[PDB]
């Protein structure tokens, strides 16, 4: 399965999705800079509308514990 | 790891498969539970950075945590480089080079280099510096993964 | 633990994973039952304070008991300090320092220090002092946890 | 779960609650003095009315075997 | 593998059955998962080409992958021969012959020959050259077998 | 459970009771002389009427194999 095919379900907790992401990211062998680009970009983009909304409110500069606690009720 | 031989010198010996598997099994069974940290600490006795990356790289699962740890290891490493600047002028022929954050993380150093630093007199405890970063990052994880 | 090598000297060697796991399994299976105390005693043969904290810290579950024990270990340690006052004047260059309750509990002492005291001539049995505190605290637990 | 969220049920034995407390206390990393403060304070406070009543009668200076045997019939 | 003996020389010793079985079990359980590569790397510490063919030949199952690897090993070997031409004139009596891709793959060389190259001064790391080919071919597999 | 609370059932074999007794006696830490006193005293006292009757007929001086074979049919 390709990294672009990794997406969050409509009922799937973000948490279970983030695990899937760094597992697939774990099978990507690209430069770190590209993998940083993938992190800030693709993760949020394939996140579900309800959490996506939430993550837009965190702004930039956000870290994984704060994202992970931010989308917990969703 | 680097262990003491019968002759009375410190030499490197490889870590054992049922040690490896015991590390695997702990992680399988107790995931993020606190008992993992003393457990780690015992199984990391006399261990190299190289052996510590081996242990971290051989994890399966919990990839969000594994990434958080990585990023903590690099932060703690960035901090090592900040706090300890490089030293004045060229490296002496009679001496061996001071480590950076990435040598402590095992990345830029070779095994023989890791054995030079630890076995030499004075010895430098690059294992114990990485160990605190691992334990610190383990606290971060434990605190987050509390529900 | 500190074991005798083939050469005829006392050197430290690490405790084994299936020893560790056997300690775990005993606790899992027989909880507070009295057979735990001889069992402990056998598996603590030649053990350090450091190894004894490792064994106590690696417990999961029975946290009320684990706290009661801790508090017994500190009481017994407070009592060590009371009964044995610090000695007269500065520490000699030719000699090594007398232990406190916290050195016996392993807390304020380092491993090399724990090996100094035990291997030196006369040797001091800081394991056996902690061992009685553990056994005493084990009696407290056993007596309470009787139903 | 946070340490403040640890509370004793209306039918839950104290014993099972005290176990939960030092497990969660086991995941707190605070100074010992603060953890002593938590021990004497929070444990009794989130204890159930029937045992709470019992524990008030032990007074201060009480130790865990005496608390644990004190709230046994409750 | 070729290991250091107590006397202080490098001698060959055979690999252990529960090491063999641990290699088998990894493959059984984690198939093409990435953790297989550090795992491999640890269990290949001090290993010969001969031992590396033994490990590859003892696989059961995943024969499409095993063939893809073989064909990668031969490609990487063909590339070794290309990049490193044979040397000028006849082989010296005082010296031992340079390896080819097939000596690195273990095929055209004997064990004593594999021990000559590695133990001799300078030593040549024919294990580490095959190891990269194995790891490279492992990447090919991992990337394909991603779904 | 306390040693005084150890008693023989009305249908329970003595044997199963004697096992319970030296298990609980195994968790008592008292002087040997006191534990001897407990042996000759409490064991028979909390034994059931049918076996109790039997044990009274063995008289004093009796040993465990003879008590254990004496109350076997009961």
């Amino acid at each position: 399965t390709s990294i672009l095919d990794i997406r969050q379900g409509p009922k799937e907790p973000f948490r279970d999705y983030v695990d899937r992401f760094y597992k697939t990211l774990r099978a990507e062998q690209a430069s770190q800079e590209v993998k940083n680009w993938m992190t800030e970009t693709l993760l949020v983009q394939n996140a579900n509308p309800d959490c996506k909304t939430i993550l837009k409110a965190l702004g930039p500069g956000a870290t994984l514990e704060e994202m992970m606690t931010a989308c917990q009720g969703v | 790891p680097i262990v003491q031989n019968l002759q009375g010198q410190m030499v490197h010996q490889a870590i054992s498969p049922r040690t490896l598997n015991a590390w695997v099994k702990v992680v399988e069974e107790k995931a993020f539970s606190p008992e993992v940290i003393p457990m780690f600490s015992a199984l990391s006795e006399g261990a190299t950075p190289q052996d510590l990356n081996t242990m971290l790289n051989t994890v399966g699962g919990h990839q969000a945590a594994m990434q958080m740890l990585k990023e903590t290891i690099n932060e703690e490493a960035a901090e090592w480089d900040r706090l300890h600047p490089v030293h004045a002028g060229p490296i002496a022929p009679g001496q061996m080079r001071e480590p950076r954050g990435s040598d402590i993380a095992g990345t830029t150093s070779t095994l023989q280099e890791q054995i030079g630093w630890m076995t030499h007199n004075p010895p430098i405890p690059v294992g114990e510096i990485y160990k605190r970063w691992i334990i610190l990052g383990l606290n971060k994880i434990v605190r987050m993964y509390s529900p």
